[PDB]
């Protein structure tokens, strides 16, 4: 979830609730650092993935 | 991280023991006995060494 | 005998009454050369003309 706010021109998350909790934890993991664009305006998909 | 868990201000009862868990990462057994010198070190069905 | 001190020779502890496994047996290894030379030792046989 991303919104909007009209008092500072950003998207932050709403709802985080994908998941309850965890019971274990086999594995965790982080990747490489790397950036994204963060925009929300309209247009032709400019990267294909 | 064999020294946190080795290093520790209170351990738990043996009624109530503390179940952990050592996952994706690497152990050793030179850091156990250089000044260490436990009270009993061995292992079953392999030389601890 | 101290710490990183062990002791090489050990000591049974055989009696009647501990579990069958744990019985003390009696093994008699027979070795022998394949017959690289003319020996003597052979099992009971009769001369013939
Ligand atoms: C956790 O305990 C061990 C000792 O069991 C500490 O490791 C010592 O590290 C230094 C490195 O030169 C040496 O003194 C020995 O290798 C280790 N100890 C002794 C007593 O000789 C380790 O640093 C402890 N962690 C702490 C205090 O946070």
């Amino acid at each position: 979830g991303v919104y909007y706010h009209k008092n500072n021109k950003s998207w932050m998350e709403s709802e985080f609730r994908v998941y309850s909790s965890a019971n274990n934890c086999t594995f965790e993991y982080v990747s490489q650092p790397f950036l994204m664009d963060l925009e929300g305006k309209q247009g032709n998909f400019k990267n294909l993935r | 991280p064999f020294g946190e868990v080795f290093n520790a201000t209170r351990f738990a009862s043996v009624y109530a023991w503390n179940r952990k868990r050592i996952s994706n990462c690497v152990a050793d057994y030179s850091v156990l006995y250089n000044s260490a010198s436990f009270s009993t070190f061995k292992c079953y069905g392999v030389s601890p060494t | 005998e101290g710490f990183n001190c062990y002791f090489p020779l050990q000591s049974y502890g055989f009696q009647p009454t501990n579990g069958v496994g744990y019985q003390p047996y009696r093994v008699v290894v027979l070795s022998f050369e394949l017959l690289h030379a003319p020996a003597t030792v052979c099992g009971p046989k009769k001369s013939t003309n």
